[PDB]
């Protein structure tokens, strides 16, 4: 007598939200917003260098743990808590840029500046570098005076890059721990070191004076840096108080810094990427963190979202 | 939804029907019998799965790190960044939720949509020799055995052939 | 609207019917009479009302300070800011209008759905008893005193009572 | 004979827009952008400190107007058009980001330093800032030469923060008026002030010279702070030209600043606020103020934006 | 579409009919003939050419340089100003993707839905005196010349003058 | 017998993208994106200023180049690669804050500060700047020791804005191109030059030392700026190495500032503009140029959007 139409449904659905109502139910869903963390940094195919007790920023100007990182090469950069840029206490100005310059280079290529010197030391060490004794930064060179107490003359030197891309340049500032121990490394008087480029203009008295002891030490050196253009030179007038480079870097190609505390993994591969480790995922959107660099899914407050794949659920 | 049939007209779904999404389930003199229509369930299998396959992407677009975790940038320019990265999280917070809520109203209300094309379908085919019951169901006046279902279910059923039988049946 | 009942093949609206929104207004040896539906007007009121719940909502997030009304910050990073905070207004006023616009789309298409809805059910009640006028009317051909009309209106006009009349009277 | 189906309608309905059309007329129609302010801050439940005349950032120096605020407490910050850092003319280096880190600090606890001075005098003055005649900044203290032109000996003051959370340090430099009042106050020669945490590394060589009169007054102050974090130490080298630090700044826990004109009303209860006002709504929108802080409706830039909340109106 | 008329229970479109967008195609004794039906075309034209000018419009809304092409800023600036912008591009670039896809879905479902208006238009002019063929089309079983055709694309078509004939033809 | 309802089609539709669906094809389609350049700047009905050879910062301090832009007027600004803000080698400290505002400025006013100076030199000039032999920039003045080795006495010279906006002013700091040069040009010892505004507090001790030789000139010179507001008094201190401002810069209005390498257009309109040229379109979007600045459509990373304009397309 009779034929009917109907439809398929389930005992208990899927709750989902849609415009007009919170909370009905549907036969099937599935969820837009990642959750699941990978606690490893993927890097399966990657050209990774994880720096360790390295700081980025070491491997410009080279102390000890960074010697292994002089001309390193990556696809993927890894910073870890415990890295240090300095050996001898002291920091970088304008240190953030620097970091972010250096985490896409793709790593450095190091090149000598061929600098000479006549009438003063070049071979200033300290306990604080170790190489099996007292040492200093791998590319850097601590200028002092012939004798204790004597004066530093007036220097100018020049490098000119010749080189089809930008070439970084780095030099140290000593801050010594009075304005007598200035005398005796430098001798008296005023000492004035000055910097200019084409792009640059800028100059540097130091500031001898008691600082708190950090390595053993109450001392504390000001690294600099400019990056000089192809065909572009760039002079050094300085009396003392001066580290000055002995190599300069050249920036390979292209590449991603992170930071991470996690081990990294060559078996799993991922693009997206934090600190507790690599979001893999082909969702629209994750919840795990907002920090998360590469190219990742958009980061939203939900926990989830689920999204209808099935009509409304009208069971019996 | 729209349509007016799924949570409408018809009063509730079938847990029976494992074969597909829609279906007819018939009554004669042979007793009773249910089979799924592949070609609505395919449609709305179709447009559901493009649906999916549209969101289910992430961009090539590579974002870097602007700020440290390590070693704190200027508080400053740290403020500025966090404003930033806050208001984008507030924009793609809103952006998830309205895409997600518009997708399933708009899910199903294809849904219903369907069974109301299956259902309209059938109407056309058995025009004259049948009425609407009012739950979803033709009540068929002349004789109709599970051969001639099977001619319903696939688009072969001749009405002008019952046509006779179930007009006097009025 | 989509559905094509509201300015559609209904002429006008009653503006007599404050009872509710949607309603039946009936024609017999009686006299003249309205009445409004109230299973209608709630399905669209509920649907309504919870289009507001979900927008009439402000975030818990907090938005501090990144500039100086009383003392203004360096030029280039106040700039920054003000592009930053533009190409956010930028974007909220977008989503803005874009939420309301398509929002007022479907409450309107979802409006003329329930009245198609309600004028459909209407029809399947009355089968073979009736016949479509082409303005939201149905001419019953039997006789149908008020007792009857309400019989229609709550859901429980059995047709098969009145079938033999009415289809004599074609 | 007939049965008809209808709904309802007015004469007048309410223009809205949509996907298709502007200005259709609908039913009924609600508002979404917010335009209504509440000229007050709607304080109610809330611990809230106005400063009046006090700067925020004479919180943590103490000039006379800043007496009652040395050592607040608040969920609710608000800083005012009259309000002034100083008395004493001068201005903090960095200022911006303080007041920001002030703003949402909670407030402010203050504690000794424990310096002690010896061969120079710490009494020094002004009637720039008034308590019943010449006085200072209450929370530091105007480091002298023990006599006119009498040499200013090269001093070492140090301080650990011995607490949980990070230490706000100030400390000012003097500019004097002219190159003979500076030496007057400190003796003669070039004045050097020296500041090293792990964090931090800066000095400073002060600038006399003639400023227009502010206060009455042609020298300036140059405030100067950092952040030192737990178990990290500070040392303070200087020559002279020296406002020391007595008291260091910690902070409370979590608050919300801003700024404004208008009174406070501990009747209304609101979450976002600007310099006019409150903006109390549950609209998901604003057009009162882009600069809106706190929990608000997101800006817009149009009026208004109705929202459907009925069918079509379609008149007899 | 949403309403299973166009790619839906109608066949195919007429490459012919370059008259408007929809229309009607009769046969009869007196041949074969072809129309449009300008109300349902302009009602789909004004909708769409008003979903035109909401888009087709631009902001007054002016944002000037925050850096350099010929003298690069500082870089910590220069980053966080680049991450903005391609913040702001990924914002816009999936705001454009999804209007434009929720437009085409709108616009697709309400042409098929101007159409299903228009079918059942007719069917309600011609009640009794026709039947659902199935594929878009009204078989009348009395006769019905060019003339009478042409009362029926006009809305004058009046059933009851033909009444008696088509219902003794069933 | 019969009369059938059916739509238009084509042969060939037009591919749109939809939320179910890639590539269905629709009788018409429009694109969202706009592609076309103009490679002109489009400046029909604007004062234009197209600065040439002439560096924008140029304008306040008026090099050779920059002769007949010293008080120009604009609603757009046209910087072009081959501009030089300098004649005598050397840059302005902040100077992209300052470019930012001289873009939306609308031109420049000038006025005399009314500086008079006795004991002094005030007619210093040089090769790099040429005017028919010798010269210096038009706005400055390049003070000077009456003769070689004289003292540069303690100054001090005050300048009072009087007007109703804020003044722009300016000066320089000469680095010589050694410690006994300065001392020729400026006495020896050490050379100390103050500025002090409401707003601001600074100073400046000059740095001699040898640069590289720009337009043949191995000294520099350091140019500074404040904004002094109305009412405000700026006062300037200085020893020597000062290059003295002699007018002032007064802001006339409001323009629009742009880069680019294309040539000006009085013939077309535009109001969205980048280095290549205008993007004339009622478009909403444009996938051109996203540093493109002005009235603009929303730059997108796709090629092409198709909005559906017809139905869909069911051919025979
Ligand atoms: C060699 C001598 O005449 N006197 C020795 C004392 O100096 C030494 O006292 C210790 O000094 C330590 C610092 O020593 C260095 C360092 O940094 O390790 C040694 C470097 O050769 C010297 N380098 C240069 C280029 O001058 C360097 C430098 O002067 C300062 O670091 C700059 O501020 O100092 C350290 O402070 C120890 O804590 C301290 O006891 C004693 C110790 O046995 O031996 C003397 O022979
Ligand atoms: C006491 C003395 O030998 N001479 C007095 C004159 O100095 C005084 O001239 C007035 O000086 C005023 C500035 O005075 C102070 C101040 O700031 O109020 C006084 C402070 O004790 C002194 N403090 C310290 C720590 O040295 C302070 C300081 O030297 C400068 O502010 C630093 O630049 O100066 C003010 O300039 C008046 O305008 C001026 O007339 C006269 C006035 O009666 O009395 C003398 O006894
Ligand atoms: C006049 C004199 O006693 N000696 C002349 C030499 O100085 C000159 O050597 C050339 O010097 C050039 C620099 O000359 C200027 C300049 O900038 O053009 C000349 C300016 O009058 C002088 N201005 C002031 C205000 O002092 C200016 C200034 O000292 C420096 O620029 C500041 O650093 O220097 C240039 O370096 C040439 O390369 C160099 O050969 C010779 C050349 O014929 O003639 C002598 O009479
Ligand atoms: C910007 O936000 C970050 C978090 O996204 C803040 O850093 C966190 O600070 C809290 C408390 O200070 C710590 O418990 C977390 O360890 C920090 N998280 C990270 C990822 O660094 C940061 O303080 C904010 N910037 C400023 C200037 O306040
Ligand atoms: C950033 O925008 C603010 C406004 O949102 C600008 O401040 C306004 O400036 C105008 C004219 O200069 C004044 O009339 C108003 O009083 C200011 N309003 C506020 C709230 O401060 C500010 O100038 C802009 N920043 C820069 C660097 O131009
Ligand atoms: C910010 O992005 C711009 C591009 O939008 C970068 O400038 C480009 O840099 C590449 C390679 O360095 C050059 O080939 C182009 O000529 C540059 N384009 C423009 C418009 O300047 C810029 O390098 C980025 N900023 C930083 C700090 O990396
Ligand atoms: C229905 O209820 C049971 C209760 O145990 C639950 O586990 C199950 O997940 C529900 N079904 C669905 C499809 O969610
Ligand atoms: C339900 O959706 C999930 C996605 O989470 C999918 O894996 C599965 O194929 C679906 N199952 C059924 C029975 O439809
Ligand atoms: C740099 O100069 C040399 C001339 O020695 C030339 O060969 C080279 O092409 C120049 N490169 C650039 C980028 O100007
Ligand atoms: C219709 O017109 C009157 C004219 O005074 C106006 O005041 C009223 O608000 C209108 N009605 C509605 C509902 O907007
Ligand atoms: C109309 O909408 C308003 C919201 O602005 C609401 O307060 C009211 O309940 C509605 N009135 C009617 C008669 O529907
Ligand atoms: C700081 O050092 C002391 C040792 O005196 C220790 O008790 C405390 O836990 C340390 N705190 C941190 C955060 O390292
Ligand atoms: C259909 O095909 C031809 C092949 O030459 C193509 O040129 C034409 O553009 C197509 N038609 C449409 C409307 O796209
Ligand atoms: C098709 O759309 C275009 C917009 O690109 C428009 O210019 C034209 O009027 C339309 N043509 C037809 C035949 O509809
Ligand atoms: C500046 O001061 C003068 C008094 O000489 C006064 O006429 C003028 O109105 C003042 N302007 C402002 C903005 O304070
Ligand atoms: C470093 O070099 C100098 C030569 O200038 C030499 O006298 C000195 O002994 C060297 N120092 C060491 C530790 O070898
Ligand atoms: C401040 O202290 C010194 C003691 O070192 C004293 O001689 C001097 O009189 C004091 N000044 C005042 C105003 O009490
Ligand atoms: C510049 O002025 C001084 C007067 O102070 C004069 O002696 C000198 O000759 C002038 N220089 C030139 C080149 O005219």
């Amino acid at each position: 007598d009779k034929i009917c139409l109907g439809h398929h449904a389930l005992s208990n659905g899927t709750k989902v939200n849609t415009l007009t109502e919170r909370g009905v139910e549907v036969v099937n869903a599935t969820e837009t917003v990642e959750r699941t963390n990978i606690p490893r940094i993927c890097s399966k195919g990657k050209r990774t260098v994880d720096l360790g007790q390295c700081g980025l920023l070491g491997t410009i100007t080279g102390p000890p743990q960074c010697d292994q990182f002089l001309e390193f090469s990556a696809d993927l950069i890894i910073e870890r808590r415990e890295g240090s840029d300095v050996c001898y206490p002291g920091k970088f100005v304008n240190e953030e840029a620097l970091r972010q310059i250096l985490r896409e280079s793709g790593g450095i290529d190091k090149e000598a500046m061929g600098f000479t010197y006549s009438g003063i030391r070049t071979n200033g060490t300290t306990s604080a570098c170790r190489r099996s004794g007292s040492s200093f930064y791998a590319e850097m060179k601590w200028l002092l005076s012939n004798t204790d107490n004597a004066a530093f003359p007036q220097m100018t030197k020049s490098y000119k890059n010749t080189r089809k891309s930008p070439a970084l340049i780095v030099w140290g500032i000593h801050h010594s721990v009075s304005t007598a121990e200035q005398t005796k490394l430098y001798g008296s008087g005023n000492k004035l070191v000055t910097v200019g480029s084409s792009n640059y203009q800028q100059s540097f008295v130091p500031s001898p004076g008691a600082r708190p002891q950090v390595n053993g030490l109450s001392g504390r050196i000001d690294f600099h840096w400019l990056m000089l253009n192809p065909n572009d030179t760039v002079t050094f007038s300085f009396n003392g108080a001066f580290i000055a480079p002995d190599r300069a870097s050249f920036l390979r190609g292209k590449s991603m810094g992170i930071q991470s505390g996690v081990q990294v993994d060559a078996n799993c591969e991922g693009d997206c990427y934090h600190s507790g480790g690599t979001i893999i995922s082909n969702l629209p959107f994750q919840n795990i963190d907002s920090r998360a660099v590469g190219k990742c899914p958009r980061y939203v407050k939900q926990r989830s979202l689920l999204l209808a794949t099935g009509m409304k659920n009208v069971p019996e | 939804g729209l349509f007016g049939a799924i949570a409408g007209f018809i009063e509730n779904g079938w847990e029976g029907l494992i074969d597909g999404w829609y279906g007819f389930r018939h009554q004669n003199a042979q007793g009773e019998g249910t089979a799924a229509d592949y070609k609505s369930t395919q449609s709305a299998i179709d447009q559901i799965t493009g649906k999916l396959n549209r969101l289910i992407e992430k961009t090539n677009q590579q974002f870097e790190l602007i700020d440290n975790e390590f070693n704190e940038v200027e508080k400053q320019i740290g403020n500025v960044i966090n404003w930033t990265r806050d208001s984008i999280t507030e924009v793609w917070s809103y952006n998830a939720e309205l895409l997600v809520a518009m997708e399933n109203q708009h899910t199903i209300d294809l849904a219903d949509s369907e069974m109301d094309k299956l259902y309209e379908r059938v109407k056309r085919q058995l025009r004259e020799n049948a009425e609407e019951d009012g739950t979803g169901c033709f009540e068929i006046f002349h004789k109709c055995d599970d051969d001639c279902m099977a001619s319903i279910r696939n688009n072969t059923y001749d009405h002008s052939k019952y046509r006779e039988e179930a007009m006097q049946n009025r």
